[PDB]
This record gives C-alpha cells, structure tokens and sequence, in this order.
C-alpha cells in the first residue's frame, strides 16, 4: 500500500527474484517494459491493480514466505484461501514456465538453445529464452508443442509430464 | 520424505565394484557424457529419476537392477520384494526394461578370473590397442571397447565365441543360452 | 571505530570467515543484504550498532583471536566478561548453525540437499553450497525457525548423525 | 529440427577424453585462442559451422573425425556410414582434410602406457626443462609443447626417433612407414 | 494510421529495437537526422510513406511477430504474401547489413574494428557500417572491403551470404 | 477560399520549416527581407507570384507531403537546394567542428549564437567565398571534416551544369 | 538621384550593421537619412562608398550596387586617401572577435568607472568604446586604459594587436 | 593552426581527456571540455607548436606527435630541456603517480579518505586526481608539502611511490 | 570588495557549489530572489551587508579554503578567529542542512525522494533533485523550521541512518 | 495592506506557481486576460475582491504557505476554517485542474500532447507545453467544461493512470 | 593492410597463460592503470603502437616478447626469423628492450611446480603476516606483491635468495648467473 511496504520488498529480493517477478508481472503490464522492480510497482500502484492481497499473491509465487510472515503480517493459509476464491492475477502458464525453468540447471539451456537455434538468430537464462520464443511467435498458451518436443529431445521427460498436465488442466 | 529417505538408505549400502555394474548396466538409459560425472548411487538415481524410469509409483527399474547385480537382502529389507516374485514378474514378456544382451554380457563379466581375463585379453591383443589392455581395465570396459569399434553387436558374437572357446566351455554354455532365447 | 582498523580486519580475514560473518549479521541488518564484508561493516557503523566491543564481539565469535589480540589490542578474558554483562549482538541459533556448518564435511550437504529435495528445485543445487547456504534457503521458505527446529533435527537423525542432534537438543533444553 | 537433434545426438556420446582427442586433431582449422574456452562437442561443432567445414550438404569433415578416432558405432548408426566405404574414401588422394602428420602423431598417442609415458618424459630433459614436465601432462601435451618450440616439425622428427628408440620400435616402425608413405 | 496505434509501437519496442528501426530506415529518410523513434515515426506519416503495409513491414523486418499479430490483427502469411505482391519499402541492401550485424560477437566486432583502424582514423557493428558509409569505402554495389575483412576473422558463413546476395541482384 | 487555406497551411508548419522556406525563398524576397510566412505571403502577393502551381512546387522541397495533397485537395535555383540537401544531412555533431573550422575566416562573434548550416552558408556567401561556380572552400571544409560522401553529391552537383 | 540606392543600400544591411556604420563615421561628420545627408555634403561619393562596405566586410552588395567586386576595388582603396581612420577599423575588429559571454565582464568590470545606471539594455562592445570616448578615457593615440582592461578580461591576443597597431603608425 | 587542433582532439581517450585538463589547470578559469581548453590556451597567447608538442609529450602519445607535428622524442626533449616548462613537476609527479593504481588500490584509497570528507562530495566510481584535485580544493596538498599524501599512500602498503616522493622531494 | 574579487570568485566556482552558495544565503536575500551567484553577491554588495569578513566566511561555509588563501590571502585560523568575534552571516541551522546534505549518497536521496514523493506533487520533483532542493520545498510548505525538526528527523531516520539523527539531536541540545 | 504588500507577493513567487495562480484567476478576470502578475493583481485590487480572505485563498490554494506565514501572519487552520465558512472564490473545476496538472511529469504530458495533437494542430503547442497549458486550449473549443469531462476523462484512461480517472469521476459524484 | 592482418593471425595464436606472461614482460613500458582492461593480446598490441615501440619498420620489440616466451614458430612462421639470428642480436650489447631482471623472474616463475608453488607461499609466513600472503595468487603474483612493498628489487635479493635455497638449486643457479651478469 504505502511506499514503505514497496521500499521494504525492493529491499528484500535479490537478482534472480527479481527478474522471475517481473517475468511474472510481464503480462499485466501489456504495453510496458519496466527496467526496475521500483518501477513495475509503482506502475501497479498507478493502475489501481495493486493491493494488499495483489501483493501478498506476487510475494507468494516467487516463494518468500518470510517477507508474508514480516511485512504484509500474513500466512501461507490465508493467501491460499485467497487465491481459491478471488480470481489471480497472473495467469496458469506463466507460473508454469516458471516453475519449468526453476528446474532446468546451468548447463541443459545451452543444449535447449543450440537445438533452437535455426528458428532464431551470452549467458541467456531459460527465462530470456522464452521471451524470445513468445517475442517471435513461437511459444504461446495455444501452442506449447516446440516447448515439449524440444524438452523431450533432450531427455527431460518430468517437464514434459509437467506440460501435459497443465494441457490436461484446461 | 519417505521415498527420498528410502532411495538414500539403498544407495548407502553400495560400494565402487556394485556402482561400477549398476553404470554398465544403465548404459541403454544414460549416454556416456552423463555417465562420466557420476561418482556413487545418489547422482545415478537423479539421472534415473530424470527419464521419469524411477519415482513413487514406479520402482519396477531399480527392483530389477538390484535383482540383476546379486542384491537380495536389500530387495528384503528396503523394498519387502522376495525372489520368487521377482523372478515371476520378469519372466512375463514385456516387463523387462533390459535387454538380455546386456544381462549375459554382465553374467559372462561375473564367471572369469584374473588368469582369465589374461588369456582373454591376450586373445585381443591383435585387433584392439595396447592403451585400452592396461591391467587396470576390467572385462566390462573391455565389452564397451569392443562394442565401439563395431565387432561386438546384438547380432555379431564371432569374436566373442572365439576367444571365449580357447578359455573356457561354460562361456560358451551360457552364449548358446542366449542364443537359444533368441 | 575508524575507517582504518575496518580495512585492517577486511584485508586479514579469508574467503569462509567472510561468509560465515555475513551470514552470523543476518538478524542485526535484515532488512538490506551487503554484498561483501567491507559494506556490511560500513553499513553497520551507519546504522549506530558497531562500537569496539561489537567488532570485538563479531571477531571472537568467528574464532579469529590473532586479529583481536594485535588488531584491537584486547583480549579474549575482556571479551567473555563483556558478553557475559552486556547484550549479545548475534543470537544464539545463529551461532548454533555456525558451529553445525563447521561440523559438516563436504560429503553431508549433497545428502542434506538430496533428502530435502522435494521443497526446492535443481536449479539452485546445481552449483556447490554450503550448509549456510541450505539454511538460508530454508529460512526463506520459512521452514526452520528459532523456535522451530524440528524438520533440520530429523533431517540430521535421518542420515546417522546423533553429535549433532545431541548440540540441538541442548541448544533447546538451554531455553 | 532435424540436423541440429542429429548433430546433438552424437555430440552427446562422447566423453572428456575424446572430446580431447578431437580438439588435438582440429588445430589446423582452429587456433589456441578458440580452443581455450571449449568443454563440450557442441562448441566445437559451432566452431566447425562457423568456417564452413559442417553443414547439411557436407558432412565429410565430422565423419574423417570420428573415424580417425576409432569411433564406428557413431559412423553406422548417427550417419548410416560403414567402415569399407570410408577407408576407401579415406585412401583417395586428395581427399583427407586432415594431414597424415597428424594422424601419425595421434597413433603414437594411442601406443603409449603410464611406464612408457613416464620414460618418455624422462628422455626430453634436455631440450625441454622441467616446466613442461608436469605429471599431470598427456602425450598430447608433450607434443604440442614441442611443436611450439620447433623442434617437432613436419620435415624435423630426428629428437621424436631419437626419443622413441629408448621405449619400444613399433614407434619406429609407425614413424618409418610414415616417413617411407611421405 | 492513428497516433495511439505507433504510440503502442513505439512504448513496446526495445532500446536495441530502437536502434535497429532507426539505422533501417535511413533509405528514406535520407534527409533527416531523426533523434528518436518516435518521431521518425511521425516523420514518415507526415511525408505520405507509412501506411499499414508499411508499418506491418517494418515491424516483420526486426522480428516482432508478436506485435503484427497483437496490434495490426496480421499474421506472418499475409505480411509475406504483401511483401511478395507489394514492392519493399527497404532494399534488401539494409537488410542484408542488418543480417550480418546480428551475428557478429563482442569480439569478432573488435576484432574487425582492429582491422580496419588503418583505413579510417564499444561501437556496435551499426555504427561501423554507418561509419563506413559515411567515407564512402562500403556501398550496396560495392562490397569488396567487407567482404575482404569478414574473410581475414575466419567467419567464412557471412562471406557466403554476402555472395549469395551478390549474386541474387543479377 | 484562397485566403482560408493559406492561413490554415501557416498553422502546421514549424519554425525549422519557416527557416528553410525562407531560405529557398531568399531569391523571390530579395528586395524585402520577410519577418514571418504570414507576412511572406503578403510580399509574394504583392509581387504578384500567388498561384497554387508555383506554392505547390516549394512544399515539394519542404518535403511535406501531408500539406501539399491538402493543399492540391485530392523556380527555385537547384543551387540552394543543394546547400538545404547538405545542411540537412549535417548532424549537430559536425556542426561545432564546421563552425571552429571557419573560424579564423570570419569574425568569431559572428558566429557567438549557435548557427544551423544554412545560416553558416548564408554568412559564407555574403562574404562571396561560396558561389555556384565556386565550391573549393567548401569541398575543402567538407572534406576535412571527413565526410567523402558529400563530396560526391557537390561533385554531382558541379558535373550537372 | 536616385533613392533606390539609399533604399536597398538600407534593407540589404541588417539592424545590427548599422551599428558598425554608424560607429565608423563618428568623427567624419556630425539612418540613410545620415548618408544622405553626407553625399549633399560632398564627402560621400561612388569611390568612397565602397569604402564602407569594405570596411564592413560585406562583398555581396559591391558586386550588387557598385557593380565591381573587391578586385576591381582593392587598388582603389590604397590608391584613394583613407576616408575613415584605422583608429576606428581597429575597434571595428576588436569587437568583431568579441562574444556576447564576454561584454558582460567588461561592463561588470567598469561599471565603477563610468555610469552605473541604465545598465539594464545589454551593450555592444562599440556602445562601450562610445561612452569611454565620451568621458576622454580614452583618446586615439592613447589606448592605455584599453589595453589594460583587454589583459583584465584574459585575453592577450588583442593586447598584442594593440601594440602592433600602436608600433605601426 | 586550427586543423592540428581538430585532429588532436579528435584522437584522444576520455581518461586522457581528464589528464590532460588536469595537467594544464596549471594556467583562471576551469575548462569544460578539451576543445575549449585549446581554444583558450590559444586565444590566451600561450599556446606554441613547442608547447603543444610538450603537453602531448607529457601524455605519452608518440605517435600523436609524429603523425601531427613531424617530431620525434629527441627533438621534444631536447626543446623542453633547454627552454623552459610549461607543466610544472608536481603535476607530472602527481600524474605518474595516478598512472600507476589500479582499480581496487583507488577505491581503497576513497574508502580510506571518506573518513573526513562528504560521502557524496566523492561518491563512488572515480579516478585519483579528482581525489587530487579535492585534496588541492581543501588545501592540504601543495608542491612543497606532501605529508598527509605520502602518508595516505604508505597506508595501502605502496612504497615504491612512496620512494619516488622521497626522490622528488630530494631533487629539490 | 571591489568588481574583480567577486568576478574571480564567481568564474572559479564549479556548478555544484553554487547550488551550495544559493541555499546558505536564502536568509539575507529574502526580499529579492536571486537568479544567479554574480546578481547575488552584486545585490549583497550594494546593500552594504558585504564585506572581506562576510566573503571570508561564506568561502569557509562552502570549503573552499584555497581561494580564500589565493584571493582574500587568508588561511583557516585567521578566518575562525575572525568569525568567532563576529555576529555571523549565515545561521546555524542552514550550515546544518548543508552539512548533512553532504553526507548523503545517490541511494539515500533516491529512496528519501520516493519515500516523500506523496506529501508533495509527483511531477514537482520529477527532476533528480538534491538534498537541499527538498530541504527547500520542505520549508516552503513550512514544515521544517530552524526550531521544528521533528519531520526531518523521523524522515532521516526511516532510511536506517543513526549518526545523522544523533547530530540533529547534538544540535538540538545544543541550543 | 498597501500595494508594497501585493508587489512582494508577486515578486517571492516562481514561474510555475505564477503559471498555476494565473490559470485559477483566470476565470474571476475574464473580461482582460492579464500578460503579467502584476496587471492581475492591480485589477483584482481594483474591484475590491482583493482583502484578506481573498489573498490567503490564493496563496493557500498554490501551496505557499511560507508566503501565508511571513506577509500575511495567518495560519492556515485559519484560513481554512473561514474558506469553509466564507463562499469559496476558486471553483472546485480550478483545483482539480491544478492538482491533475500537479500530479502528471514530462513523459506523461508528452504523451497527452502527441495524442491530441491532431485536434490542436502543430503549431498551436509546438513547443514543449505543461498540462494546464493544453487544459486551456481544450476549453477554448469548449471540449471540456464544468458540466462535460467525458473527454478528460477518456484521455486520461488512453495513457494508463486509472486514479486520476478515479478522483474525476468521485469529483463528479460529490457534485 | 597486410601488416595488420599479420598483427592479427600472431594474437590469434595466443592463449590466456601466453598474453599474462605478456602482461608481467611488459610492465617496464605500461603502467598497471593501462594494463589492468587488457584481456586480449589486439589490446596490449595497441597499447604498444601508442607509444610507437611497434610499426611496419621497427618489429625488434615484439621479436623479443616472442622470443622471450619460447614461443619460436610464431618466429619463424609470420615474422621469418629463426633462433639464431635472435640470440646473435640479442647477445650484442644495448640491443635488449627488456631488462635481464625480469627476464630472470619470469625463468624463476617457470620453473616451479604446484608444490613447489605451495611451498613457495608457505615460505614468507615466517617474515610478513597474512595481509600480503594471498594464496589465491599464482607465482607472478606474489612477485609483483613482493616489488610493490620494495622487499625485492634489482640490488635487494636477500629475501628471493633465501627463500629459493628451501625448495630447489637451479634457481640459485639463475640468481648467481645473473649477479654474475651484474
């Protein structure tokens, strides 16, 4: 709500938090590119999509359940309850990436991009690859077949059963 | 963390030669690049549970790579899995995840000795190199030597029946098994 | 006290009691990180909470007695005395899990992470950790605590280790 | 999606070792700054697509390289290639893109064991000091040291004979039959 | 065509897009040193040149299919298939340099600089290529020093695009 | 309505627009210098020059398009064009380097205000040290300030007449 | 007569040449009107009119209204007697070099010695040379308390023009 | 001239920029910009070819001096030796001695002086002589008295510049 | 004194300091708004409250001691003997913003300005202003005063900076 | 209260504060437009509008309160209190104008003036313009009135700040 | 530009290891402030035409860097020079650019192994405290550490000597050779 809180959470996170946050936020923000975590907040506070519940919810998918438990004076059990009846903000397939490329090492995105490479043109994370996918139309909520063909080629087959039930799910 | 607990005491009980056998035994499932790093039972298992051949539900694989290596009294203790059944369950068609090929090679592996493996090894001193026939070097680096150079195959076993014929008889019992199943 | 006798302490102290340090003054500055020892020391006489007996204090508790017996010209006798009357800067779950990181070898943290596994992902294990690094991670998703050490007691039972369960049960029983 | 699985395919079958054994084979179309920062066969085939030698319509060079090295399960399997038809295309002059210098040197290479290795680093004492000496230094390290000196040259190989005389003649005979093939 | 439509381009592209759109377009605006993107957009719409093709044209030529099928409602088939029918705003001349400058590494791009000190008297390979236009030594007829240089660092594959180019204008 | 659309075009143009129109002009108010377009207009009629054909063609150089089809509702010397050519494809940049170059050839506190080229070639050419028959003072600035492609458009220029 | 002359004699020269004009002729006689009035005088002639635009460094109009450019001219000046003092020539040139970042200085600087007020209107270099003259701080054969203010405001070019002036008359 | 001065300014680093106007803050006014520094060193009537050729001396930019002026090391030398110096020997002794610090030695060195000065006055991220030139704002780092400097420098356990202060304050 | 030391002394300022040299003598021009340093000192000058001592202190108020050695040809001492038997110009409590107006870096400005970015206009100080931009627009809003600092304070202290609020409250004592 | 009191407080004011006084007295003066300060107080002087009350609404209604405190010794409870009491001078129209113009920067007003610039033209705002300026030339067309903020309040949501839409729109429930 | 090709292929031959012997060869004529964003051998090559000791007419400087790291087939195969002629101008007085001090340290840094090294580092806790006894550091390293506090010098080797006598003889072999040279 008030600067305090985001001043405290800017605070708070790291690097890699941060740019898995503004990957999830990336949506929301459906015309622009914020280059600092201060500036995405502050840009979800002037749009009115900020709230104490709004934020508990980003805290949580980044799983920081600490900062629940320090700044907003929340729990796990309430922020569940509140993902279960109100609607969320970010949608099923951006935690899903997410949750992909937590699983996928330091050395498996290189293979991933060298077998990717003739669709497209360096330290790239899993993460900047697929912005990249879903800048040139190749990756979206309808079509997750390249992610899946390309992740069982390289012998990954527990993000592949990840991807089908998420398929599954909706 | 049952399971995770459960995997952890197995793979403490297991030793370099059994890690050594487990390896030759999962090459079908691992390449060799990913092979190279692994160092005891715990990395072996995460490549394993990677392909998704080994989780909660399914532990068909690991009963039978413990059934494989002589390994009963862990089947006993850690999984509650006796032989018979074992032995029941494999010889239905389609339940076998390895290929009788690699399971006679490792039978062959477990039936030579020293002398033996000299007079093998002395049988190949011709079409392979001296580097690969150090006195270090096992049956089972041997076999893979051969298996890359092209003159050891599922369907090409001359070379094999041939030096085995000048060792021993028993060798050559258990390839005509093999065949047999063929 | 001056800006000199923290770079002398900076340029002495290695690579491990560098870490071990930044994670001991996690609770007294838990609201920014540093990003190495020159900053957080810099951070600390800011914020009003670094005196000679703090610095002395921060020393003795990473075992380093050579520096404060040369650097600050005191001694360790002064310094017990001084913990005993005056406050303590670090609580003591911090330097429990100190003193239980240094217990373990290398070859016990890659079963630590293999066990506890299901929570976190392959992602951060994929480069070597120590055990500080673990706890951290699991104060992060609020899985240990200083009234809660249950799960890491388990968790040190589980992989035939009792020393060290023994250390966490009179570090309980102390409170 | 097609070429780029098939070339990571057999990128993955291979170890540290040969991995080593190609990069030594290569340094006449690649220059120590771009070998420095390589640790997978990937890079390597990058390296090769870049200056043109690997591509889809020519696929000679990768198969020269993994026959020279003695991998033939690759070749048949990866690339549907026998070994008749390579060591036919192979004995065409004009043909291999890797000079037999080379290959020759990679063959001593392959002859030479822990005791021999041991003896050859004792009888370079003089023309080479203790620097280069490490224990931890291959064959192929020797030999590229001594190429950067000339004193390992093309047309220069009195110190390698003289050297190789002290361990064992089939060095002698390899070097002779080279030398006679010019 | 209205102002919120290149308002949205010009809000969702990035600094590198930026730079790319700006070097692309300097055919037409030969005349004018545009000091932002924006108001080379504005510039090409006062001067009668941009249109929806040709807005669908430039976003396809810096590969931003995301923002052709989002923003102008067209997909990749029918911007080619109006790129076939239409003629190109640009010549293939810009996107060919375009082409190559996205390859080129850090250090491939110094080393290039190193090698060409001699002739002239950090820098992207835009600026190397704009620079080089500018004394008049690099023209789309005449691509010999180019070529020459991309020979000399061992990247033979640019060399064959250049010749293929080459000979794709007769 | 003449009047109408004439006031209404002087709206959309700007001042750097203002600037170069007046500097193609320079030859028709020769006898007057303009204050403003406003007023330009007022001098072009009084020399009788208002027709939509000849104010058309300016806007073609002008190189705004927008107004010139609102204008058609559907003369000029080369040699100043080609000074505009040249003053537009001259980055801020050049321009300090063009104006320290030139120094010591006119007075330094001629130039105190920061200049664009036109009002750098017109302070050239009061001087006479520029002409249409005459280029090598400013081929020699241009290319000491290494800019060869320009050289090839003055080159142009020369071999045309 | 012709009035046309005068007429585009005086649209051609912008609002701040006349100035120049107008300082150059201080001590020959005491706008258009000005020059008007000295060809009724005498002085003023067609030789002597290109003079001034000589002097003003502005070659369009000889070849406009004179009809000669500076060849013609150049000869004519060194053979004609001079019309206008180097004196005044000399400050012309000085405060051609002059930037508007610098008369503030000067007029900072000497505010002390002439009239303080009434300098709210920013001054040329020549409305300072003009109010010295009017106070007889300085005279042309005396360019002392110039010269001096020119090394005050750091800048010896000048200073050094002075000298050469002065050494060479 | 005026064109030596268009290529001298525009063949030169930024970190040279900086020495440079460091370097002639000797002869005032403080220059923005390098340009301008030779513009007013010019106007001033200060500049020479000699001069001129001495301050890219100065700098180490030989092949500046060859390719601009048509002069070689000995010649400059020899002009410097016999007439007299433009840059003073403090300012090339301070000069050297920036050269010769690396990044972690200058931000030791900030870290060191912050005690006593503004934290935002020096900041973050900059070189030694704007250190030099702050210590000379304060007053407390003059040509004959180096004191507090070469103990400053004895602090980060460099002495080897602090011999080369003992030499240069023996010279005179 | 005269026209040249105050021409000398406005063209040897860098622009950081003027900044500095407005704020400190918003005190004695509050009739008038000064739009530069030169109308400043002229307007002091011409009102008679300008002298060699005031121009000396001013110069030790913005520390700059060497052209206070160079142009008025004074050192230290003599300039704090002189102000310690002299009313001074500038009073206290602007010598105290400007000190702490010192003390801080980028980080801590930026986070005060977005702390305090909602009291006052958000396009108000949309520009990077410093320290004592915002100790002005604070006092235009008459919320921080040479006897009320309460504000200032609990804003200094929300950005976890000790010292700054000890000398605020040594000040304060002080009086 | 003679007119030294009015030319000091046309004198202590800034630009932009003397911008945003004249667009709120621009109603009140609507029969001549005043080119200065000065001209706008002398008219509002002359019709006796101008007292107390009036001058301490201004100034209060700008955000002045150093001005209120010094010339006017009033504080502003005061002026509060008896600008709820008294009829108010300013209409509400005015302040809303002022404080959106208040809280929007430059990237935003660029925004504003690109999009609507094909309703004003090109030379009308070429140059860089504030929000009250553009505010002005949209209620000479009548486009935007007490009574009709439809068009606002559509131009608002176009460049994505939804509370100021959110205050229009409760500024229009409350009237 | 054949001369900056030429410039171009030599650095294109040089690892990292070469380019930081480089780097501590050419201390005499850079500064450490120009030296410390040199990361690749074009740099150093730049940094050295600057100061105009490397040209199309004058190459004796880089013959004699190259020289210097036995790096002779760069000699001979770009700059056609063989050792010889080298060691004929070299062995004329006022011909060497680089002073036999450091010629002499780099010969002693060469010659020391991984344990050598150790007990290099563990040598000096005996005289200096842990401020300067950064293990991290490689040998040239602590050389350059030892130069900066003045403990090692062109006529101050007390220090060196000493420590040198612990590990090995040919190093004081070195030392003497140079005093002798002195």
């Amino acid at each position: 709500m008030s600067a305090e809180v985001i001043h405290q959470v800017e605070e708070a996170l790291d690097t890699d938090e941060k740019e898995m946050l503004l990957f999830l936020c990336r949506d929301v923000a459906i015309d622009v590119v914020p280059p600092n975590v201060r500036d995405l907040l502050d840009i979800l506070r002037e749009r009115g999509k900020l709230s104490v519940g709004d934020l508990a919810e980003l805290l949580y998918r980044v799983r920081r359940f600490d900062l629940l438990k320090r700044i907003l004076k929340m729990d796990r059990k309430a922020v569940e309850t509140h993902l279960l009846r109100n609607p969320h903000l970010v949608s099923d397939y951006r935690v899903l990436m997410a949750e992909i490329g937590e699983d996928l090492d330091k050395s498996d995105v290189s293979s991933l991009i060298f077998l990717m490479k003739d669709y497209m043109g360096k330290e790239k994370s899993f993460l900047d690859l697929v912005v990249e996918l879903e800048k040139l139309n190749l990756v979206a909520p309808d079509q997750l077949d390249l992610l899946e063909k390309c992740l069982k080629n390289i012998h990954r087959i527990d993000l592949k059963t990840k991807i089908q039930k998420y398929k599954q799910s909706v | 963390m049952d399971f995770s607990r459960n995997l952890y005491d197995i793979g403490e009980q297991l030793d370099s030669e059994d890690l050594a056998s487990l390896k030759f035994l999962s090459l079908d499932y691992i390449p060799q690049r990913k092979q190279e790093p692994i160092k005891d039972a715990l990395m072996l298992f995460q490549r394993l549970q990677e392909k998704r051949m080994l989780e909660e539900s399914n532990l068909s694989f690991l009963k039978e790579l413990l059934f494989r290596i002589n390994r009963l009294d862990l089947l006993i203790t850690y999984l509650n899995t006796r032989k018979e059944e074992m032995e029941r369950e494999l010889q239905t068609p389609g339940r076998a995840q390895i290929s009788a090929y690699r399971v006679m090679l490792y039978q062959i592996s477990e039936e030579v000795s020293r002398s033996e493996l000299r007079s093998f090894k002395g049988g190949l001193q011709e079409e392979i190199s001296k580097c690969k026939l150090d006195d270090d070097m096992n049956l089972l680096d041997i076999f893979i030597e051969m298996e890359k150079r092209v003159i050891l195959g599922e369907g090409k076993l001359d070379i094999l029946k041939r030096v085995c014929a000048q060792i021993n008889k028993s060798l050559l019992k258990i390839i005509n098994d093999y065949e047999e199943f063929s």
